[PDB]
């Protein structure tokens, strides 16, 4: 529930450590999905971090509706599909490579 | 040399670069704990039985060379020609690309901490180890001996760090990992003879002991209690050093390694973790220079014969070193290291040296009924050549059985092209054959500037 | 003249050739500079490698709740000796790490749970 | 379920399998660049690019209902026909599509292979939008990453 410049102070800065990377949750956040909600999820990811650091992506998680009925039944393989092309780390909630 | 000089002398002869490699090899064919530590305690009997018969062989005959008159006395010329011509090109080359290529092992591993190098790092610095060596002992004969007692004090040093150290671990309560040692296990015959290939390689000079160790001060009672202590007693040191590896890793931490020792190092000596690839290193190089002083001695004795070419054990005018020997053992260990790949150059060199282990102690049998009255001081129980030779049929058939790879063919046909050379240049000697190798050797021996040695059989 | 198996005192008579004497010494020389491009090119090539990835870089992370992954003691709740039954179907899914949410002991359960005992496992 | 879903040819635990495969088996996907192309209010298209590798992933995802792609109007450089690596609809692999007309349903991925030397990192129009972590180039001949970019 942070703002998109706060998040990115987590992966520090280039002479002090911290976290190797803030959970990034923002395409859980999406209850409708489309073509310019997605590429402004995306972009504002690699637009905000710092250079060199290392993205990841979640889809879901235990505090957000499940995919398959947060989006419909025909947006479970397109989502697997963005998450495991996308670069940086997949993080998959358990369940979601069944579509429960 | 009295009896306590006597075993120090085997003790420092067996301990090589073997003990730095072979643990990841055995434990990657026997996949438990438990077997993992018989068959290094089962590959030092077949080591020790295997150099009781060795000493018969060499009180009996009495001749220089290696196994080369002990053949020639049981069978004959073919399979003492045979003999010479397989230690020539296969079995003392790749002898010096194993040592080579676990020298940048060593060297390579401190540098590429969680990731393994990539080859071309480790074949290129390998093929500069050799190279490095091959001049070095071909220029400068007594050089490579003064270095030699600072290499093989490096070598005692790095085991007994890792001895202690893991006899300390040990009673601080880290034996989590032999806690279930038996589950999980191979008895297939194909898991176990490879199993006993790694293992034996790091016991490689038991062969060797017989004419360094006869200048004692009581022979024929010294020589074979040398061997019941001095074998036994660094297989004790091998399996403390097993022990010291499964005290910090896990069994599946171990398989997942490139060099074994720099990861026992990283995780007990944490402020001095650089010593293990340093000390290591050391004596690893001074295994490949010790290899360059015996080149020449069965290639000279081969050749009184016919059974070898004279251009080679010819002796450089200046800088008096068997130098066509040193040029061509460093030309053919360069050509095995481009294919390459410990744990495929140590099945090679294995399978044609226990086949000609097998064939040298069943020749203490034939000479029991054919070539008695002939003097023996040293006589083992005759159980021991009969086991010695029924195990030296079980390492060479069930690796050609069960698990068949490309280099039992290779050197199956490395091993029979010499067959063909025996029929065509020593037993049907045609009138095309001095004419190849004379002008051959008349040319080799203006650009090399090598004479025969002025010598006599010794 | 050079028969087969010359002494030292016919050698010298033609080993100081010019046929003889610089394909002896270019093909020394081109050995010991063999050696030193062989060690420049081993440097080179560790010089110039990427640091290699972590295991957190490599591989997807798996995220599970323990409670509803896997019940072995026929309870109703999901423990941890029923995600240890469960790792070949994780390891058939090429997952690299295992992400496992809270299983301390707790009085809350939610809510970000609240905390009994940071060293301690949930009985459940 | 876990178990029908094992012998499902065209079931979500099977592509969850050959997409975590193909991650790990490539180093396009797991290591190298990441270029995207302008918004859409349909789809979304971006690339994988690694500098010494001579082939690029096309991923192809639409996010809206059943349209048409012209892929010829944003990437110069193709052929007339793209083989697919890679479909959320399984049926479709290995088959062959059109790069002028491209039928997308709603809720279909695609990811093309194309073997090319034109990479969109080295396209100054380009470059403003393409992102990397741990740069590193490929040499096919040593076989062996290097920084020397
Ligand atoms: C691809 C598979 C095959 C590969 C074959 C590659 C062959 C490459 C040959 C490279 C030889 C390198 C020699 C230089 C090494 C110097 C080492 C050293 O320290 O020397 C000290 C030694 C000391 O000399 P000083 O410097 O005067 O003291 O220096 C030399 O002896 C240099 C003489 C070079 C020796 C060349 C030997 C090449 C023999 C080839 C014979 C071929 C005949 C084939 C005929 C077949 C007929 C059927
Ligand atoms: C410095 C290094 C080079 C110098 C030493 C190597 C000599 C270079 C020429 C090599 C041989 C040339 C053709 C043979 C000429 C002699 C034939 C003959 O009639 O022998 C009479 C010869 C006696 O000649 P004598 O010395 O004049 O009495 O009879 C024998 O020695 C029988 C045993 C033959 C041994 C052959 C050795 C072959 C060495 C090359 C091995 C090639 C495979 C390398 C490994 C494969 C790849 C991994
Ligand atoms: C789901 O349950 C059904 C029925 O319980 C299983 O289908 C068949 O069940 C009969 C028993 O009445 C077995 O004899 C058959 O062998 C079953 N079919 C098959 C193809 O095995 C079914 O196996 C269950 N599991 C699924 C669908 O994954
Ligand atoms: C791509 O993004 C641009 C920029 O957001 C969109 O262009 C305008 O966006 C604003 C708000 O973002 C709207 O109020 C305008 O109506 C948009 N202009 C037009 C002509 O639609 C653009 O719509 C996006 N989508 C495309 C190009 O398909």
């Amino acid at each position: 529930a942070e703002s998109i410049d706060r998040t990115v102070m987590y992966y520090g800065l280039p002479f002090i450590q911290e976290a190797d990377f803030p959970f990034n949750n923002y395409l859980s956040m999406l209850d409708t999905v489309s073509g310019n909600s997605v590429y402004e999820v995306i972009t504002s990811w690699m637009e905000n971090m710092p250079e060199g650091k290392w993205p990841n992506w979640m889809i879901g998680g235990p505090d957000s509706s499940r995919l398959t009925s947060r989006l419909g039944n025909q947006y479970v393989n397109v989502m697997n599909m963005l998450l495991f092309t996308l670069p940086g780390t997949p993080i998959t909630y358990y369940g979601e490579e069944i579509g429960m | 040399l009295g009896l306590i000089s006597g075993i120090s002398i085997i003790v420092g002869t067996i301990i090589g670069s073997g003990i730095f490699v072979s643990p990841k090899s055995v434990l990657s064919n026997t996949e438990a704990v438990g077997p993992c530590l018989i068959i290094w305690a089962a590959c030092g009997v077949l080591a020790t039985l295997g150099a009781l018969c060795f000493a018969e062989l060499g009180t009996m005959i009495t001749k220089s060379g290696g196994e080369y008159p002990y053949l020639m006395e049981a069978y004959g010329p073919i399979p003492a020609y045979l003999f010479s011509w397989a230690s020539l090109i296969v079995i003392k080359p790749t002898s010096f690309a194993i040592i080579c290529l676990s020298f940048s092992e060593y060297v390579c591993a401190p540098f590429y901490v969680g990731c393994k190098p990539p080859q071309i790092v480790v074949k290129c610095l390998a093929a500069a180890a050799i190279l490095f060596i091959s001049t070095v002992n071909s220029l400068s004969v007594r050089l490579g001996s003064y270095v030699q007692n600072i290499f093989t004090a490096a070598k005692l040093v790095i085991v007994a760090i890792i001895i202690i150290s893991g006899l300390v671990l040990l009673a601080q309560g880290n034996t989590k990992n032999f806690d279930n040692s038996f589950e999980g296990a191979q008895l297939s015959v194909g898991a176990i003879s490879l199993a006993f290939y790694n293992g034996l390689w790091a016991y490689d000079g038991w062969n060797q002991l017989n004419y360094i160790t006869e200048e004692l001060r009581n022979p024929y009672r010294n020589l074979p209690l040398a061997i019941i202590i001095g074998i036994p007693l660094v297989t004790a040191c091998y399996i403390l050093m097993n022990v010291s590896y499964f005290t910090v890793m896990t069994a599946t931490e171990l398989l997942q390694s490139q060099a074994v020792a720099v990861t026992f190092g990283d995780r007990v000596l944490y402020p001095a973790s650089w010593i293990v690839p340093l000390f290591v290193a050391f004596s690893t190089i001074g295994a490949a220079n010790g290899t360059c002083f015996t080149a020449g001695r069965l290639i000279y004795v081969a050749g009184r014969e016919g059974h070898m070419l004279k251009v080679l054990s010819y002796i450089s005018v200046r800088r008096l070193t068997p130098a066509p020997a040193i040029i061509f053992y460093g030309i053919i260990a360069t050509i095995y290291i481009i294919p390459g790949d410990i744990n495929s150059l140590v099945n090679y060199f294995s399978f044609a040296a226990w086949l000609f282990y097998g064939l040298t102690i069943l020749g203490l049998i034939v000479m029991r009924f054919t070539r008695k009255e002939l003097e023996r001081p040293i006589k083992v129980p005759v159980v021991i050549p009969v086991l010695m030779t029924l195990i030296s049929v079980f390492l060479v058939l069930a690796p050609i059985i069960s698990k068949p790879t490309w280099e039992y063919l290779y050197c199956v046909l490395f091993i029979l092209s010499g067959l063909l050379f025996y029929f065509l240049f020593v037993h049907y000697k045609f009138g095309w054959a001095q004419k190849i190798s004379k002008p051959i050797t008349m040319h080799l021996q203006m650009l090399m500037e090598v004479v025969p040695p002025e010598e006599d059989p010794e | 003249q050079p028969y087969a198996g010359m002494p030292k005192e016919v050698l010298f008579q033609f080993s100081g050739q010019a046929r003889y004497r610089i394909p002896r010494e270019i093909l020394f020389w081109l050995t010991v500079a063999s050696v030193l491009v062989l060690i420049a090119a081993t440097i080179a090539i560790i010089a110039l490698s990427p640091k290699c990835l972590d295991w957190w870089q490599e591989g997807p992370m798996y995220q599970i709740y323990p409670r509803s992954f896997k019940d072995s003691n026929k309870d109703g709740n999901g423990d941890l000796k029923g995600i240890q039954d469960k790792l070949d179907y994780i390891t058939a899914l090429n997952i690299k790490t295992v992400w496992i949410t809270s299983f301390y002991k707790s009085s809350l359960k939610d809510f970000r749970y609240g905390v009994e005992d940071f060293r301690e496992v949930d009985p459940i | 379920n876990v178990d029908v879903q094992k012998t499902q040819p065209r079931s979500a635990l099977k592509l969850y399998q050959d997409l975590s495969l193909l991650h790990a088996n490539e180093l396009l996907l797991n290591r190298g660049w990441f270029c995207h192309l302008r918004n859409d209010s349909h789809y979304v298209v971006y690339t994988r690019e690694l500098d010494g590798i001579d082939r690029i992933f096309i991923v192809v995802l639409n996010f809206g209902e059943s349209t048409l792609l012209n892929l010829h109007n944003m990437i110069s450089g193709l052929p007339a026909k793209m083989r697919i690596r890679l479909s959320t609809n399984s049926a479709d692999k290995g088959s062959k599509v059109d790069t002028s007309g491209i039928f997308l349903d709603k809720g279909e991925g695609l990811i093309f292979e194309h073997n090319t030397k034109n990479l969109l990192h080295r396209q100054t129009a380009f470059r403003d939008r393409c992102f990397v972590s741990n740069r590193a180039c490929y040499s096919s001949v040593l076989n062996i990453l290097y920084t020397s970019c």
